[PDB]
RNA sequence: GGGACGGGGCCACGCGAGCGCACGGGGUCGGCGGCGAUGUCGGCUACCCACCC
RNA sequence: CGCGGACGCUACGCCGCGACGAGUAGGAGGGCCGCUGCGGUGAGCCUUGAAGCCUAGGGCGCGGGCCCGGGUGGAGCCGC
């Protein structure tokens, strides 16, 4: 009769009007309890020297779980050795960088390419500038960048990944979850170093630029990214 | 048939040209002149051709029919329109439309004949 | 009745050591000693003034012998003073110490 | 809320109750 | 119907409003605002009647048109823009024109116009200079002011009144308008001592002088 | 005053002058035609500083602007008046250029014919 | 339980209808001014000459 | 009530998204580059001037090369 089946494809168009007010709700109630608990974590690593310096004590913080590794050597003359390795990070040109989640089983294989990174401990601030400005997908074996939760939620659905919001939650506090979203995220593509590095080949001990820095690799994604 | 003569016609026969980097060509019932599956004229079971008038002034308008297929006498129908420039083109757009005889071929068939009425003026 | 331009010698290329970039040519200004006081002159529109044997149009006259390449001041160069320019049409080698001249009036203050 | 299969009459009170 | 009122958040910064959707729900009222539920023209013939049709067909195609084109956003005619100023331009300074046939004339500026350019009168008696337009961008301000707030500045002067029409000779309007604001200008800069005689002579560089070490 | 073309577009081009086979001038059994050197002493092939270019690919040109006159037509072949029936559809992009060998008393004819349709003529006054 | 008048923040409080601004799925002007017939406007390329590298 | 709705698709075609491009000896593919000749075909062109040469003439192609105008020349020539 042609007029009950306006109202019937009316219904699926008002059903998801919906369904994009309920996800938009739902997106920034996760972002909000999120914003509570950095709070809770930052304090919390203040209160226990505080107290631990009212006795006489010390209060020894955890060592972290999470290091930003970047490549500054070239791809002349090169280890065979190192270059598996380099390929096993997905370091293949000059200036990538990667986060890497740490243990035992992986210090002493970013121990033997000191001579070619330099790695370090990054704050809160150079994981947002570095998602949010320089960060690119991979979607299948393609390069597509990042402009809509939806292309995080196809490719991320079986883990109740849904926005970036929680990408993020799981790259500061490394969830159980964290290698299914670094797989995922193509290797950076940083600039040249704005200023200029003191010496690239020696130890950042030395007066380098290579070997372990442990939060001033701040200074130098502010100074790249 | 059509795709079998298609698969033949497409490259070598002798209406068709080649310079340039171009491709034309000069079937006797074509229109935009170019080697296409659908602006051939010889293949199909209808066939639109737009032709000047033999005298000086006029638009004559070759169709064909289905019956006497493989009969090049009586296969095609001629007919001739002298008259001003709306309802001769009204007279195309139902000849191609309330038949519903190739309706494709509706607007390059009336491009070519508002090109013959503009070609017919006396010049300037 | 006087002039309203200020001076300026043309230097060199935009070069290294081994190679050159004529696209864009250094400027000196007499009067400037460092790089920061060159940031009065960004964006300024300079020019360029030769003459020739034939007879040319004006642009509110009768055609003259003389004619011109009008450019623009991009960025500073150095620590002392020098300046880049891009011109729209890359300079000759013949005026290498002789005399272009740079305005004012796409001014800032 | 979310997920479209279960909260559907969840989004049909809240039809009939924002009129 | 209803009145049209204002907009009941204020802006905080461009795009930001200083109040969220909830104390706007109740600032609204939003409680008690429940909602719940040609072509064929005919004529006369003075045979029958005939229908007329608006807006017929064509008569002659060209052999080949050219697409459509996708939509931007935020892309305004020249009238709908928005206006600047400077920091230092007020009413009643002192500027130093550069680039017309009146090179480096110390002239007086009036007002802002609504298509962007200056309204800048000299005293016609002094340095040559009526009542005439230029641009914002070739004006060097010379920190000098004078009162302007007792003027009348009449109303039908704009764009459209400067502006060209296709040898010359004077209209008489711009010979009255001229005198009129000339005629409660001058007392004012007559009144400052050694003023007649700045105003009147020209800019000028020579050697020792650099623009960047003189602050004007 | 001429026959406009439907859009006329920003033709830029990514070099302009030509390719000279190396060590031309010295010698005239050398042709200025083009063959890729083969040599193994070589300063070309192994691309100095300072020497002659070669043609790679990389200075192809664009698709939507390749074959384009300045007066922004295509070009095309015409021996006799038969075939410029075939432009009377095909109009506003691409012009004719009479061949070599017609003569002189039908091109009277032809450029007349071709005053009808509006077709462009590249060389209208040839012969006289 | 107030402590007997208390200031700021909470995406709490299966067809509703019309209008507008927009840092929003890759630029537009619904903006202008002077030069043009025997002396001048355009033509990168192709010819001679000079210079920087 | 009214007799109205662009472009396309030679499927060996057209359109969109990504990463990459060094290269001798050597290997492969595409050549609407080219020469001399034969079956086919262009109701081809040609003493109102064909081939061939010449050119500070006008242009296209990444390039191989081709095409046009202007001069000499005097009888056979080219495209698919
Ligand atoms: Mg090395
Ligand atoms: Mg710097
Ligand atoms: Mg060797
Ligand atoms: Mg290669
Ligand atoms: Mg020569
Ligand atoms: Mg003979």
């Amino acid at each position: 009769n042609f007029a009950e089946l306006k109202i019937k494809r009316l219904r699926k168009k008002f059903a998801q009007k919906m369904l994009r007010k309920a996800r938009r709700k739902l997106i920034y109630e996760k972002a909000k309890h999120y914003h509570k608990e950095y709070r809770q974590m930052y304090r919390t690593e203040i209160r226990m020297a505080r107290m631990a310096r009212k006795a006489g004590n010390f209060y020894v913080p955890a060592e972290p779980k999470l290091a930003f590794v970047i490549r500054i050597r070239g791809i002349n003359g090169v280890s065979p050795k190192v270059r598996k390795v380099l390929q096993l990070l997905r370091l293949r040109q000059i200036f990538n960088g990667t986060f890497v989640k740490l243990n035992k089983a992986s210090i002493n294989m970013l121990r033997i390419v000191e001579p070619y990174i330099a790695w370090g401990y990054p704050n809160l601030k150079s994981v947002n500038e570095l998602i949010y400005k320089r960060g690119y997908g991979k979607i299948n074996k393609k390069r597509i960048a990042l402009t809509d939760n939806t292309l995080i939620a196809r490719s991320l659905g079986k883990y109740n990944i849904i926005c970036m919001e929680d990408l993020i939650h799981e790259i500061y506090t490394v969830g159980k979850h964290f290698k299914e979203a670094n797989n995922f995220l193509w290797p950076f593509k940083l600039s040249s170093p704005r200023g200029g590095m003191k010496k690239k080949t020696t130890h950042f001990v030395e007066g380098g630029d290579a070997g372990n820095r442990e939060d001033q690799i701040n200074r130098l994604i502010r100074r790249m990214n | 048939s059509a795709h079998l003569q298609w698969m033949v016609v497409r490259n070598c026969s002798s209406f068709l040209i080649k310079r340039n980097k171009q491709t034309y060509s000069t079937e006797p019932n074509n229109l935009k002149a170019r080697n296409s599956f659908r602006y051939n004229g010889l293949i199909h079971r209808k066939t639109v051709g737009v032709e000047p008038a033999a005298d000086g002034k006029g638009v004559v308008v070759v169709m064909k029919r289905r019956s006497g297929q493989r009969k090049p006498a009586t296969s095609y129908v001629r007919t001739t329109i002298n008259k001003n420039a709306r309802a001769t083109l009204s007279s195309i757009r139902h000849m191609i439309r309330k038949n519903k005889y190739h309706p494709d071929l509706r607007m390059a068939a009336i491009r070519r004949a508002s090109a013959i009425l503009r070609s017919q003026k006396p010049v300037m | 009745s006087g002039r309203l331009w200020c001076k300026a010698i043309f230097a060199g290329y935009k070069r290294g050591l081994r190679n050159q970039r004529e696209h864009t040519a250094l400027l000196k200004i007499e009067g400037v000693y460092a790089r920061d006081e060159t940031e009065f002159y960004l964006g300024k529109r300079c020019a360029y003034v030769y003459k020739a044997k034939n007879n040319t149009v004006t642009p509110g006259g009768k055609p003259n012998k003389t004619r011109v390449i009008w450019g623009k001041v991009t960025r500073a160069h150095g620590n002392s003073g020098m300046v880049r320019a891009k011109f729209r049409s890359n300079l000759p080698a013949k005026a290498i110490g002789h005399r272009i001249r740079v305005m004012l009036y796409p001014s800032r203050i | 809320i979310a997920h479209p299969k279960l909260g559907r009459r969840a989004r049909a009170r809240i039809a009939r109750g924002l009129r | 119907k209803g009145k049209p009122h204002c907009s009941r958040n204020p802006v905080l910064v461009r795009g930001i409003g200083r109040y969220s959707r909830s104390a706007m729900y109740s600032r609204k009222a939003l409680y008690k605002r429940k909602y719940a539920a040609l072509a064929t023209v005919t004529k006369p013939v003075g045979g029958g009647t005939r229908v007329v049709k608006l807006r017929k067909m064509p008569r002659y195609y060209p052999t080949e048109d050219v697409p459509r084109k996708l939509l931007s956003h935020g892309k305004k005619p020249f009238s709908q823009h928005v206006r600047k100023l400077r920091a230092s331009i007020t009413p009643g300074t002192i500027l130093i024109i550069l680039t017309g046939r009146h090179r480096g004339k110390r002239v007086v500026f009036l007002k802002q116009l609504s298509s962007g350019l200056l309204l800048v009168t000299g005293p016609l008696s002094l340095n040559r200079v009526p009542l005439r337009r230029t641009h914002q961008k070739f004006v060097i301000a010379t920190s000098t002011k004078i009162d302007i707030s007792g003027v009348k500045i009449p109303k039908h002067l704009t764009d459209a009144y400067f502006k060209k029409k296709k040898k010359y000779e004077i209209t008489e309007q711009r010979k009255v308008d001229q005198k009129a604001v000339d005629s409660q200008i001058l007392p004012k800069i007559k009144a400052v001592p050694q003023l007649q005689g700045y105003l009147r002579s020209v800019f000028a560089l020579t050697n020792g002088v650099y623009p960047h070490k003189l602050v004007f | 005053a001429a026959l406009r073309p439907l859009v006329k577009p920003k033709i830029v081009k990514k070099r302009t002058k030509k390719f000279i086979r190396h060590q031309s001038d010295r010698y005239v059994k050398i042709k200025r035609n083009w063959r890729k050197p083969r040599g193994i002493d070589n300063r070309v092939r192994r691309r100095f500083k300072g020497q002659i270019l070669m043609p790679n690919i990389g200075y192809g040109s664009n698709k939507k602007t390749k074959h384009m006159l300045p007066s922004g037509f295509r070009k095309f072949l015409v021996h006799n008046v038969k075939e410029l029936e075939v432009l009377l559809m095909c109009n506003k992009s691409y012009c004719a250029e009479i061949a070599h060998n017609v003569s002189s008393k039908n091109r009277k004819a032809i450029v007349e014919r071709a005053a009808q349709l509006a077709i462009r003529v590249t060389n209208p006054n040839a012969r006289l």
